[PDB]
């Protein structure tokens, strides 16, 4: 079994570098709150 | 550690659930651009990765049971209560029909005349067809039980006879049930009486299908020798969901074409 | 009714066989006599336009939308009127 | 009958570092192949349908 | 005498199955199935917990009606004793693995 | 009807209405205790240096906070019990209307003798006239013979709804098919005013509810000129 | 809970950084949809 | 291999963590919902447009927190991951089977997501409600989009609970009984008990208003003979457990974490911290009509269910005392965590009192479909069930990650978020007594200051999460790994070290036999 | 064990005699004092006493002021408890050349 | 002294007023000097 | 309603005197305070001589053999009548 083990090795995103992690997460919960505006906007802009 | 010390199972990554659960999405969305933008495409897609799935899961089971030694006690006794809790929830499943039906013979709208039957409704005969497929499932459960004591006993020519035995009043269930579903004088649509018998009877005739081929797997896994006269979980699930089966049909005879017509 | 029928209906793979030839199956002989010794047909229900019946708030998804699944002719008629 | 299940057995316990699905044979990987596509072209089509019917 | 031709697991059982279906008549445990029955526990006579390894998590339940567990690595090495009442615990060598 | 910066139910227009605010007011002081009780207990278990962190025995207190809430929940049931009979009590009516509910609107009938029916609509914001309340005012109140036993038929024809005059300690979800009885009556003349209480579309806030009561006298006149 | 200096400690002004991306990413796609409300409704 | 381990998994610790990972991502989309809500309510007047747009919000909040957050989290999460720890398994029972039950999620929420694109979503309330959850009120593929949504959910819990049931009961040590595991353990074990019997029912209610608005029959029609009321029933027959279903995780959580900072052993009453949760599992599932009392049922069977509800005020009120005698001769550590508790404990106390109230039908009449039970709700599950979540999150963290919060953030978190949600809810007990009713989106003018202050908390809240995800990517950005742990010995999830290894337990524990 | 529950005097006399145990060694000294913590009051002088020696019998300073920070610990918000403590402890602080926490100045931050 | 993460299995220091004697002495490595304050402690105190 | 009390409700003697004081009797305990809470007293039933009641084709073996066994003065009338 191939499985990296140990802080930073049991989740499947990279924790290397604290900048690129900023990225992906700013991404992750980013699109996360996002989403329901634009559904709202897309419903708004319908006729 | 590395060397495990315990009794359980390990299961190797399968890409299975994935392919499953993205069975789901195909069939689910499937059923909706048919019941909407008319059409069957996705839903033929989608029934067929979901027989794809299920055909490979359940041939992993084989494999890693019959073929690699991995279903020690502790392993099984585990398969049971999962049966035994699937079974439970199936149950639970079939209650909401039976409440939805007691709910509205009990007590009749006046848009149904306030009267059951409603008026215009003509019920089929209980005492016709509807006991001789009471007759059929029940018998079957009798031979059902012929081939469990067969298969513990080792003899393979009978368990392989009663299982055939069991097998075919199954099926002569399913098409006498068909021929009554063409026959009827009434259907899906017309209100609560049809409404109510066309998707009980229809949800449990749909069970007996499920497992009929349950069976009929079974009947295969002992041509080629798979149960042993000891371990033949498979057959012990196979003939608690036939049993669970029979007395659905016992409760939805009582209740909807007796008691309910 | 009720039941009784003196001794063997437990354990013993011989016992069950024989209540499987003894008795189950020559039950689903006689249901299946008796049902096809009224095995005729009904005559097709006279036809009045109730409002509760033949229901149609959306079209069925095949066909002309308008029949059912198991539609048969003789004895289901359309909310219009018998097929013919 | 047969009765060839030891020669099953023998088979899927080799050890070849496969995964029980593959541990089969060549008809596995086919098989394997043709359902990971189809479900992930089930899923573009999907896609592309619950979008097509999201505007007017 | 005489039958039909099922197998028996005595001959048609594999895998771990079988494994530990033998050690069971020889009256041996290598795979945890059963409860460890306790020793009297004092300096002299531990109670001796088998491992495939050179350390083991021990559970002591001190007292019979005890909702909690003690738990504790037991290593190789000197008896050792569950924090909540003493009780000795001797590292031991697993054996039937394999 | 509310006022600004309301903590409390509206005032009560009517027996059972009133009945309700005490019944309340007693439910409403005991939540008070248990909850202060709380607030107490906690903050006493975590102010003191003091520690016992060994085993303590339960149960035998236990039988203590278990014997006195059954004694708490009874001095509650008992009184909402007899509001909630004496509400769905034997009273003899003199009069009958029914509503109808309707997406966005509601229908009355008074049809004991004359057939008498007409609908009600919500004033747009637009059309108010000065001092008129905002999305309350319906451009045809029911109207009602004060201090009267009135027994409501609340209805639908379509989706359902909710005919609710809190005031009056009153609601009853309006659904097709069904004919759900209410007994109303005031003991003060007004205007008292309602909401569609029950999820219905676009314009579910749209729909009040608007109860004029006048004595009998010009009750009677109000509906021979409404036909 | 004991623990090990961080093998990459952040700094304060890193540690403002990260706040500020992490609140704009929140507020700014939320703003604009909200902005533009008025816009929409008008087709 | 990322293949192979994050898709093709059959590993407790790997699912729990993807489950989470759902969890977090949902929440996000619903704290925005939830945030729309009060932008249209925060000033008199309409901002989106009519109830439609607007219940099509509310709906859609509704389904992301019960069935694709808080659910999700507690089971799928803490439920996964720890569950087989406390009791010292190898791993699951159906390790596959419990792969497909996080892979059925996202389909499922994908689902709930396009029935909102498509026509004009499903502006029905969480209860979708026929007649206007029908063909002709709602007309088109929404509802339906969102019935197969609920569908697949389903499936996928109950899938869950057949694998926590079977794990539980079958893979604990041979000496250790069942009054030998630990309270989170019986929690997530009645949890799965309670879905297993409640979710069934819901599945056969929407089967059957599906084929009400696609295959002509009329179950919920008048028209054919059918009622509307039927569906109630269905539904609340699985509606209560639901919410019963959403605390008791919570329950289990609090009785660990409260615990452990106390620097007890074991919890206050254990035997009858377990009695209590068996009873309520159990009273909660003959009393759903609570749900319909201004619906038109005999005012006899109006008595029964009111008074069936009160009864569980009594198990409940076990819980809490017990928790509060946990703390009694506590060494207590101000932990973010132990924070996160007490205000659990609290809160969650007044929630479930202001339920109590509700639970008087006669008095129910005037309250029902009104803001008061928007603010009941509301604190049993935004500072009952969220506060458990977050306790738990802060506790276990370093557990799961192998790396530490940084306490004094994790404290500021609370202190915000706690403001935020007060400040939110518990203006609308008044709007709520003062007659605003529910699913408005818009009131009479006299309801305006409260609805103004109820919105500016929401505002709080908002930032209180903005914070939380920042707190988490510092935790992960300095990478401070932890070094000791106190309490293992009675605390076995965290003796394997943080993170514990893929395989923990390859080797039994040993448990004698006494 | 079950409901069987000894009076004042038999408490402290089961801890007298258990510090006692000339054999005593660290384990069971740390035990002791570890479990004695638990319990809902501060010590009597007589088994805080014996636990003083059995830290001598161990050769164990360290312990034997720590022993001494407990009991004041114990006292919580009561400042009458550990003075008397000390008290009656004179005699055998002096004897084995225990230092005070305090004497130590341990007792600042 | 040096704590390690593997360390996670060995018995571990703990200041905490409820566990006032921990399992492990917060120094297990010994100086010279060290070694020799330990001898004076077999010693009288005073 | 239906019930769902999670977990033991099977197997181990500890587990049946746990159902038996945690189920079994506080269920007695509440069904004693209700049919407690409703125990006041039924009204007489008003006297109408109907023929197929206070049957008597034959005098009982007891008393003035036309006293029922457990005959209440006061809910049971006589044939002829109320007691007194
Ligand atoms: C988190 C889940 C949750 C929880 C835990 C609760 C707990 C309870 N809730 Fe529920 N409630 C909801 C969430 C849940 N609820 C939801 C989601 C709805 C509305 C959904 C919708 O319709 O859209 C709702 C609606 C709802 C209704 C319907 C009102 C209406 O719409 O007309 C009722 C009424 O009976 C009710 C009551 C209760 C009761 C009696 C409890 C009891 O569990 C509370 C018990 C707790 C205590 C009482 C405190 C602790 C005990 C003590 C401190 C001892 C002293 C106690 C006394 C002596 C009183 N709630
Ligand atoms: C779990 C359930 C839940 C929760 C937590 C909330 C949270 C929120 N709810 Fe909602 N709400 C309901 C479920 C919930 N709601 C339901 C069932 C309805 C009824 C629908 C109907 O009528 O049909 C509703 C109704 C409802 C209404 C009334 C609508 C109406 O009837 O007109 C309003 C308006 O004020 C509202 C407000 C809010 C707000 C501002 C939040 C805010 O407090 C949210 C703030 C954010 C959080 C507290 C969550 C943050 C936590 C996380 C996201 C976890 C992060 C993860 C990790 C730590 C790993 N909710
Ligand atoms: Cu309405
Ligand atoms: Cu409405
Ligand atoms: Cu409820
Ligand atoms: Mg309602
Ligand atoms: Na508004
Ligand atoms: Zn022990």
């Amino acid at each position: 079994s191939h499985y990296e083990e140990g802080p930073g090795k049991n989740i499947p995103f990279s924790v290397e570098n604290k900048w690129r992690l900023l990225a992906m997460m700013t991404l992750f919960f980013g699109s996360g709150f996002a989403a329901p505006f634009f559904i709202v906007r897309h419903q708004l802009l319908k006729k | 550690m590395t060397h495990q010390t315990h009794a359980y199972h390990m299961v190797n990554p399968s890409p299975w659930p994935l392919t499953g659960a993205l069975s789901a999405l195909l069939m689910t969305s499937g059923l909706t651009m048919w019941f909407h933008f008319n059409s069957m495409t996705l839903l033929m897609i989608g029934l067929t990765t979901n027989m794809l799935t299920m055909y490979q899961w359940w041939r992993d089971v084989i494999r890693e049971s019959t073929f690699q030694g991995h279903h020690t006690p502790a392993v099984q006794k585990g398969l049971r209560y999962g049966m035994i809790l699937f079974i439970i929830s199936e149950v639970l499943f079939f209650t909401g029909f039976f409440w939805a039906f007691y709910h509205s013979s009990l007590a009749p709208t006046p848009e149904l005349g306030g009267c059951w039957p409603p008026t215009g409704i003509h019920p089929l005969n209980p005492l016709e067809v509807p006991l001789l497929n009471t007759s059929v499932l029940l018998a079957s459960g009798v031979s059902i039980t012929w081939a469990h004591h067969s298969l513990m006993e080792g003899d393979r020519k009978h368990m392989l006879q009663a299982l055939f035995i069991t097998i075919t009043l199954g099926v002569y269930f399913t098409l006498l049930q068909a021929s009554e579903y063409y026959e009827a004088p009434f259907t899906i649509s017309d209100g609560v009486y049809g409404s109510t018998f066309f998707v009980a009877t229809g949800f449990h005739g749909l069970h007996v299908i499920i497992g009929s081929t349950f069976l009929i797997v079974c009947f295969f896994r002992q041509l080629k020798f798979h149960f042993t006269s000891n371990h033949h979980f498979g057959f012990e699930a196979g003939a608690w969901y036939w049993h669970f089966v029979d007395v659905v049909w016992l409760f939805l005879y009582v209740s909807i074409y007796w008691w309910g017509s | 009714a009720s039941a009784a029928k003196g001794d063997h209906g437990g354990t013993g793979a011989r016992t069950w066989r024989f209540l499987t030839f003894g008795l189950a199956l020559p039950s689903v002989a006689l249901c299946t006599l008796n049902s096809w010794l009224h095995s005729g047909h009904r005559e097709r229900p006279a036809f009045i336009p109730y409002h509760h019946l033949r229901i149609r708030t959306k079209p069925f998804s095949w066909g002309d939308g308008n029949h059912t699944f198991f539609h048969n002719p003789r004895v289901n008629p359309l909310p219009t009127g018998y097929e013919k | 009958f047969e009765n060839r299940v030891a020669e099953k057995q023998k088979l899927f316990q080799e050890d070849n570092g496969l995964p029980v699905h593959l541990k089969g044979g060549a008809t596995d990987n086919i098989l394997y192949r043709v359902t990971m596509t189809l479900c992930l072209g089930g899923t573009l089509y999907s896609l592309y349908c619950l979008g097509w019917a999201s505007f007017p | 005498a005489s039958g039909g031709g099922v197998p028996t697991d005595e001959e048609q059982a594999t895998g771990l199955e079988r494994e530990v279906m033998l050690a069971a008549r020889k009256g041996q445990d290598p795979y945890n199935i059963l409860a460890p029955k306790a020793t009297s526990g004092t300096k002299e006579d531990p109670n001796l917990v088998p491992s495939i390894t050179n350390k083991r998590i021990v559970g002591c339940i001190c007292e019979e009606d005890n909702s909690t567990v003690i738990w504790f690595w037991l290593h190789k090495g000197e008896a050792q004793r569950c924090p909540s009442c003493g009780t000795h615990y001797k590292l031991v060598p697993h054996q039937l693995a394999h | 009807m509310a006022y600004p910066m309301q903590l409390g139910f509206q005032d009560a227009t009517s027996p059972i209405m009133e009945e309700l605010l005490h019944f309340h007011d007693h439910t409403l002081m005991i939540v008070f205790l248990i909850s202060s009780l709380v607030l107490y207990i906690i903050s006493l278990m975590l102010t003191t240096k003091l520690t016992h962190t060994s085993t303590m025995d339960a149960q035998e207190v236990e039988t203590i906070w278990t014997i006195l809430p059954a004694i708490i929940l009874i001095l509650i049931a008992l009184p909402s019990l007899r509001i909630l009979y004496m509400m769905d009590e034997i009273n003899n009516p003199s009069l009958t209307v029914k509503t109808m509910g309707h997406q966005w609107y509601w229908s009355y009938e008074y049809t004991d003798y004359e057939d008498l029916s007409f609908d009600s609509y919500m004033i747009p914001t637009s059309e108010l006239k000065p001092g008129e309340l905002r999305l309350l005012e319906v451009d045809n109140r029911v109207v009602l013979p004060m201090e009267m036993t009135i027994r409501m038929l609340v209805s639908s024809e379509d989706v359902l709804h909710s005919w609710a005059v809190p005031s009056l300690g009153l609601k009853t979800d309006a659904i097709p098919g069904r004919l759900n009885q209410t007994t109303l009556m005031s003991s003060r003349p007004g205007l008292y005013y309602g909401q569609c209480s029950e999820i219905c579309g676009s314009n579910h806030s749209f729909m009040p509810i608007v109860l004029e009561l006048v004595p009998l006298k010009y009750f009677e006149k109000w509906s021979a000129s409404m036909l | 809970i004991t623990a090990k200096p961080a093998k990459t400690p952040t700094s304060p002004k890193e540690q403002a950084i990260g706040l500020s991306v992490t609140f704009l990413s929140f507020l700014l796609p939320a703003g604009w949809v909200l902005y533009h409300l008025d816009n929409y409704k008008k087709s | 291999m990322f293949i192979n381990r994050w898709l093709f998994s059959t590993n407790h610790k790997d699912i729990g963590t993807l489950y989470l990972l759902f969890g977090a991502w949902a929440g996000m989309v619903g704290t925005a919902l939830s945030l729309l809500i009060r932008a249209e309510l925060g000033q008199p007047g309409t901002l989106l447009g009519d109830d439609q747009i607007y219940n099509v919000v509310v709906t859609a909040h509704a389904f992301v927190m019960i069935f694709f957050m808080v659910m999700p989290i507690m089971i799928g999460g803490f439920g996964n991951w720890l569950v087989p720890l406390m009791i010292g398994a190898p791993d699951m029972a159906f390790p596959r089977m419990n792969n497909m039950s996080f892979w059925l999620l996202p389909p499922s929420f994908l689902l709930l997501l396009a029935s909102s694109m498509v026509e004009a979503g499903a502006g029905t309330g969480w209860t979708v409600y026929p007649p206007l959850a029908g063909n002709l009120a709602h007309a088109g593929a929404s509802v339906d989009l969102t019935i197969f949504s609920l569908h697949l959910a389903g499936v996928s819990s109950i899938l869950g609970a057949i694998n926590f049931i079977t794990t539980i009961i079958n893979m604990k040590p041979p000496a250790m009984s069942q009054y030998q595991t630990p309270l989170f353990v019986w929690s997530v074990m009645i949890t799965a008990v309670l879905l297993l019997l409640s979710l069934p029912v819901l599945a056969a209610g929407i089967t059957m208003l599906l084929t009400d608005r696609n295959l002509n029959t009329t179950f919920f029609d008048p028209a054919g003979g059918g009622d509307p009321i039927l569906y109630q029933h269905l539904f609340w027959f699985f509606g209560h457990p639901e919410v019963y279903i959403l605390i008791l995780p919570g329950f289990g959580m609090i009785s660990h974490i409260v615990t452990y900072y106390s620097g007890k052993k074991e919890p206050f009453g254990y035997m009858g911290m377990v009695w209590a949760m068996m009873s309520i599992g159990f009273l909660g599932f003959i009393v759903w009509a609570h749900h319909m009392f201004t619906v038109g049922m005999d005012v006899d069977t109006r008595a029964y269910f009111t008074s069936a509800t009160m009864i569980i005020a009594i198990p409940t009120g076990v819980k809490v005392f017990s928790w509060l005698a946990t703390l009694h001769g506590g060494n207590i550590k101000w932990s973010p965590a132990m924070m996160w508790a007490l205000g659990f404990i609290f809160l969650f106390t007044v929630g479930g009192l202001t339920g109590i109230v509700l639970a008087n039908s006669s008095l129910d009449i005037v309250l029902h479909d009104t803001y008061y039970v928007v603010a009941h709700f509301h604190y049993v599950l935004s500072m009952g069930a969220v506060f458990a979540i977050m306790g738990g999150f802060v506790h276990w963290f370093p557990l799961f990650s192998g790396y530490t919060l940084n306490d004094t953030w994790a404290k500021i978190h609370f202190a915000i978020m706690f403001v935020g949600v007060n400040m939110t809810f518990f203006p609308q007990h008044f709007l709520g007594l003062s007659g605003m009713p529910r699913r408005y989106s818009d009131y009479p003018d006299a309801y305006t200051m409260w609805n103004t202050i109820s919105s500016m908390g929401s505002f709080i809240s908002l930032t209180a999460v903005m914070l939380m995800v920042f707190i988490i990517w510092e935790a992960f950005a300095s990478k401070r790994e932890v070094l000791t742990v106190d309490l293992t010995t009675t605390n076995l999830e965290w003796l394997n070290g943080c993170p514990p290894p893929y395989h923990t337990f390859e080797e039994p524990t040993y448990v004698n036999l006494k | 064990s079950h409901g069987s529950h000894e009076t004042d005097e038999e408490f402290d006399a089961r801890w007298v005699t258990y510090f006692n145990k000339p054999d005593i060694d660290a384990w069971e000294l740390r035990k002791g004092m570890n479990t004695l913590v638990g319990y809902d009051l501060v010590p009597e002088p007589k088994i805080i006493d014996a636990a003083l020696r059995a830290c001598r019998r161990l050769n164990d300073f360290a312990s034997a002021v720590r022993i001494l920070e407990v009991v004041k610990d114990k006292a919580g918000p009561h400042k009458e408890i550990y003075p008397y403590v000390i008290q009656e402890l004179r005699p055998t602080l002096n004897e084995l050349g225990i230092s005070t926490p305090e004497e130590l100045g341990l007792d600042k931050v | 002294s040096v704590v390690k993460s593997e360390d996670y299995a060995l018995p571990s220091y703990v200041d905490r007023r409820d566990y006032p004697l921990p399992d492990v002495a917060h120094v297990k490595n010994l100086s010279a000097s060290q070694k020799a304050l330990k001898e004076k402690e077999k010693a009288s105190w005073s």
